[PDB]
RNA sequence: CCUCGGUUGGCCUCGGAUAGCCGGUCCCCCGCCGGGGUCCGGUGCGGAGUGCCCUUCGUCCUGGGAAACGGGGCGCGGCCGGAGAGGCGGCCGCCCCCUCGCCCGUCACGCACCGCACGUUCGUGGGGAACCUGGCGCUAAACCAUUCGUAGACGACCUGCU
RNA sequence: GGAUGAACCGAACGCCGGGUUAAGGCGCCCGAUGCCGACGCUCAUCAGACCCCAGAAAAGGUGUUGGUUGAUAUAGACAGCA
RNA sequence: ACAGCCCCCCCGGCAGCAGCACUCGCCGAAUCCCGGGGCCGAGGGAGCGAGACCCGUCGCCGCGCUCUCCCCCCUCGGGGG
């Protein structure tokens, strides 16, 4: 579409939402992922670890400031699983790959905003309840992520304030239907349309 | 925690496949996966169906499993399961989706300037409530 | 008054994996997912508009800096709503990820 | 062979009359095949392995699809077969709940391909028979003879899950 | 919608006092017919509404062959005083059966459009 | 003027669970709002993103409803909230406007350009030189050269100079 | 097509447009399952993942799933405690 | 029995019939009609006849009407049986 596609990493697995969103950008289109500390990884926590540390031994041994770039972030992990599944190397790649924007917590331009979900990448429905899983946040904290700590007091105090934004719009929808409670004899003509052509059950 | 369940005589709605839409009920269970099931009243022959595609009501027949079709439909007509679905809430959301979809050009305009002037009025009842409830002042 | 075309993308040419015919295209409707959903836009003009440096001639109205390479929709590609489209020119590799506008012009409703 | 959804046919053949029997005896099986042709073919597969048979020395004088006589009511199948294995050759005796006789032989051949990696041409179906449901013996096919059977559908995943691809609501799996 | 012409061209007028749309050809590749209709049965089109009627008049160029002096002249097209007559003739028996149905004169004063929402293909017309 | 083009309404946010959820309401506790225990509803989510909001032909006579404690100000001044990247949002006081804009009707008109494409928005777009027009404000450093030797292959570096 | 590759699998070649296939495939790279695909099996603190082919055996497991044969049991089995 | 199920009947009757209540096939001399999208337009003297003369509306194939006469139904001679 022409607007940002905003998705919460909460609750997702991490390469079922990097394919959705490789795809996405690739059809250039903007994806903001938030709060991907949130993301799930398939598999217990022993072994995804193992899998990352391996991954951090594999080193350029002449000279590792050339090698490869193990990113410690959540977000920087998801970003390279992402380009993973891009084609990097080219120009039309790395325009995609510019087209993606990602963060731990969710940052001040996107906390006000609404936030979508893959259901095609969600833990709840592409993994048995039996199985174990593993938590990005966790998994980069363990392995060197240094702001585990202060992103989860800063995303307590953005919780605090969308409790109180929520409970502001639950009163102003309860004045809503008392409104409409209140004007009904001035609302029954158009009413009436609006249950006929199935709107407003 | 479970409040619907598979058994005899349960009737369950059709979500997808070529009986999709109707209402169904629950004569035998096979194998775990599939259901011996019957409309006899909402045109759905005997036949073996799947429980992915099925979606359980709240309404129960009592009859013995593996009757045929006469003690089935007389069940269903008995205590008259369709006009009950009728007036469910789901059934009316259903008929609700269906005339939305079928709606054309005309009634969208139609639609379009009664939502247009019901919504400005519910939007001014809402300043005036919002106004009445500001003048609160006690110590 | 309105924006009167469909919203595509130009999302790649007619391809195996090793090899590209730039002749035919792509394209991803937005809102058709289905193939089955797909044959309303058979047949379709649609349209690939760009701007350039130089003025050209605008049919109806004074010469702009819009181009177009105009197209159709050919026939259906895959099971998820992709269709293939022909166009006059072969549609430059920078489009690619853009936007093409899909005309409703030859309506069969 | 492959498969599909299976069929069952009546094949009925003999020998071809020669100067030493005007008159060869008729033999009959029951080939459950995904048509005539694989039908015909199976049958003189068996009946070369049990009389001193032949396609040529022979001919096929009938293959009739066998109707399931009863579609609309659930049965129990107790199915005897025989297969090779990776290092041998077992007797199984299988059983299954369903409608048709062939449905049940379909049944067992995907069974038998996910439990013991046992290919349709390893596979040898012996005897095909309905049981009573006091006879059956394996307790995956006895729990369901319940006249009051009763259970709910737990954790009931999305399976719509591109349509739409996009969403606010996270899915409810309760029912 | 009113009647095909010889040509195949469709005869339109969205009344003229409603949408600014005269008695004017159109054709059928390029318009989407709705569900909505009404009954113009019994009205009389005039008979001279014809293909010959409707086509497109000319001015250049005779009497001239190199262009030194513009012969822009003319190109104010001029709406005829029987196009006009023709117009009030049909649109004086079509009013009075758009005005029989509720806002259907509203629904024929607005455009069509695409919002970002609605896509043309489950779209019922 | 020169150049770069994309785009063709918006959604201003609970936390989350999934072998469970969501909403509303009376009694207890804590600052007149929240948290618990009841009770009442909804749950193939209808207080529904399979959704919601806005909705563009424009005017002129012209009546009935909605409102009339109402909307507009690139109009002034003040206040508050927001720091994770606040680059944003909200509330008051004064002034100046129209009674129009929202629905259903009456009444006619507008280039009706004679079938035709790139139309329709963001947008007073981004970037660069330059002309005119006013008001309010500013009058600096860096480098070389010199010097130092906490430094040094050369660069670089640490220093000093009414 | 097998990522890659003289020999494998498909198929042999003038320059092109349209249609359809083979072998092989259809999460993303990367065309195509974004099917409300079917039935099961499997959790690996070296899982597994497709001819040639690019790594493994004997021997084990009270992990789990099927199957064969035999045995005991209301004349009360089995396991525990005495 | 204050539900039902299976088999044989002394025998069934009605409707429908590989069902427009989507349970399970193979087909078409036992098969026809209509519609939509896409790509394409290669060729260029076809006249046994007038003795061609406006650029051969021509061959094969399938049809209609007239050189017979009654009526019928709409238009006001034209159209349809
Ligand atoms: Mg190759
Ligand atoms: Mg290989
Ligand atoms: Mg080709
Ligand atoms: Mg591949
Ligand atoms: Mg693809
Ligand atoms: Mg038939
Ligand atoms: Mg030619």
């Amino acid at each position: 579409e022409v607007q940002v596609l905003v998705l919460d990493g909460r609750g997702h697995l991490l390469g079922r939402l990097a394919a959705i969103v490789a795809k996405q950008v690739l059809l250039g289109r903007k994806v903001v992922v938030v709060r991907c500390e949130g993301i799930n990884i398939s598999g217990n926590f022993y072994r995804n670890k193992l899998k990352y540390l391996a991954f951090l031994r594999k080193r350029m041994n002449t000279n590792p400031s050339r090698g490869p770039y193990h990113f410690r972030a959540p977000s920087r992990i998801f970003w390279r699983t992402v380009r993973g599944m891009l084609p990097h190397k080219t120009k039309r790649g790395q325009a995609a790959l510019d087209r993606l924007k990602v963060f731990d917590g969710i940052p001040p331009p996107y906390d006000k905003k609404k936030r979508m979900v893959v259901p095609a990448a969600l833990k709840v429905v592409r993994l048995k309840p039996t199985r174990k899983f593993a938590y990005l946040g966790r998994l980069a904290h363990e392995v060197g992520w240094k702001y585990q700590a202060v992103t989860a007091t800063l995303e307590e105090k953005r919780k605090e304030k969308a409790k109180i934004h929520y409970r502001k719009k639950k009163q102003l929808m309860r004045l809503r239907k008392q409104a409409e409670k209140n004007v009904e004899k001035k609302i029954d003509k158009y009413t009436e349309v609006l249950k006929t052509h199935g709107l407003l059950v | 925690v479970f409040r619907r369940f598979v058994e005899v005589g349960r009737v369950a709605y059709v979500s997808f496949g070529p009986h999709a839409g109707k209402l169904v009920a629950i004569v035998d269970v096979i194998d775990q996966n599939r259901a011996l099931v019957d409309g006899p009243c909402t045109q759905v022959r005997r036949q073996a169906m799947p429980f992915k595609c099925m979606q359980l009501t709240d309404f129960i027949l009592k009859f013995p499993h593996s009757a045929h079709q006469k003690y089935v439909r007389q069940a269903w007509q008995k205590a008259d399961i369709n006009t009950k679905w009728a007036a469910t809430r789901w059934a009316k959301k259903i008929e609700a989706r269906e005339r939305k979809a079928k709606m054309t050009d005309f009634d969208r305009f139609k639609v379009m300037k009664a939502k247009k002037m019901r919504n400005r009025i519910i939007k001014n009842e809402v300043k005036k409530l919002q106004k009445a409830a500001l003048l609160k002042a006690s110590p | 008054s309105g924006r009167l075309w469909s919203k595509a993308i130009f999302a790649g040419y007619k391809r195996g994996l090793r090899n590209q015919r730039e002749h035919t295209a792509l394209l991803k409707i937005e809102g058709v997912y289905a193939r089955d959903e797909t044959e309303f836009y058979l047949g379709k003009r649609c349209a690939y508009v760009y701007k350039a440096k130089n003025n050209t001639v605008t049919p109806g109205g004074k010469p702009n800096k819009t181009r177009v390479i105009w197209g159709k929709v050919t026939r259906a590609h895959g099971n998820s709503g992709m269709v293939r489209a022909k166009f006059r020119s072969n549609l430059p590799a920078k489009a690619i990820g853009h936007r093409i506008r899909v005309m409703l012009y030859p309506s069969r409703i | 062979k492959a498969s599909g959804t299976l069929r069952e046919y009546k094949v009925v053949g003999r020998c071809l009359p020669t100067p030493k029997c005007h008159t060869p005896p008729l033999y009959r099986m029951r080939i459950f095949a995904p048509n005539h042709v694989v039908a015909k073919s199976r049958f003189w597969y068996f009946v070369s392995q049990l009389k001193k048979m032949k396609k040529s020395s022979g001919e096929i004088v009938y293959c009739g699809q066998v109707f399931e006589k009863s579609p609309l009511r659930v049965k129990n199948f107790g199915i005897w077969l025989r297969y090779d294995s990776r290092s041998g050759t077992h007797n199984m005796y299988r059983e299954y709940r369903d409608l048709t006789t062939a449905g049940a032989v379909t049944q067992c051949y995907r069974d038998m391909g996910a439990r013991h990696r046992a290919r349709a041409h390893s596979i040898q179906i012996m005897k095909v028979e309905e049981i009573a449901a006091s006879k059956c013996r394996r307790p995956a096919v006895k729990q369901f003879h319940d006249s009051k059977i009763k259970f709910p559908l737990p954790h009931r995943v999305l399976r719509r899950q591109h349509k739409p691809r996009f969403t606010t609501k996270r899915p409810n799996t309760f029912f | 919608f009113l009647k095909q012409l010889a040509s195949g061209l469709l005869l339109v007028t969205g009344p003229l006092v409603l949408n600014r749309v005269p008695l004017r050809r159109t054709h059928q590749k390029f318009v989407i017919a709705t569900s909505t209709k009404i009954d113009i049965s019994n009205v009389k089109i005039p008979k001279h509404l014809t293909d010959a009627y409707f086509k497109k008049k000319k001015l250049r160029k005779p009497r001239h062959q190199e262009g030194e002096i513009f012969d822009t002249e003319k190109e104010k097209y001029e709406i005829t005083e029987q196009r006009k007559i023709d117009q009030k003739a049909v649109d004086s028996q079509i009013l009075p059966k758009i005005k029989a149905i509720p806002q259907l004169q509203g629904y024929l004063r607005s455009v069509f459009a695409l919002t970002n929402g609605i896509y043309p293909h489950k779209l019922v017309f």
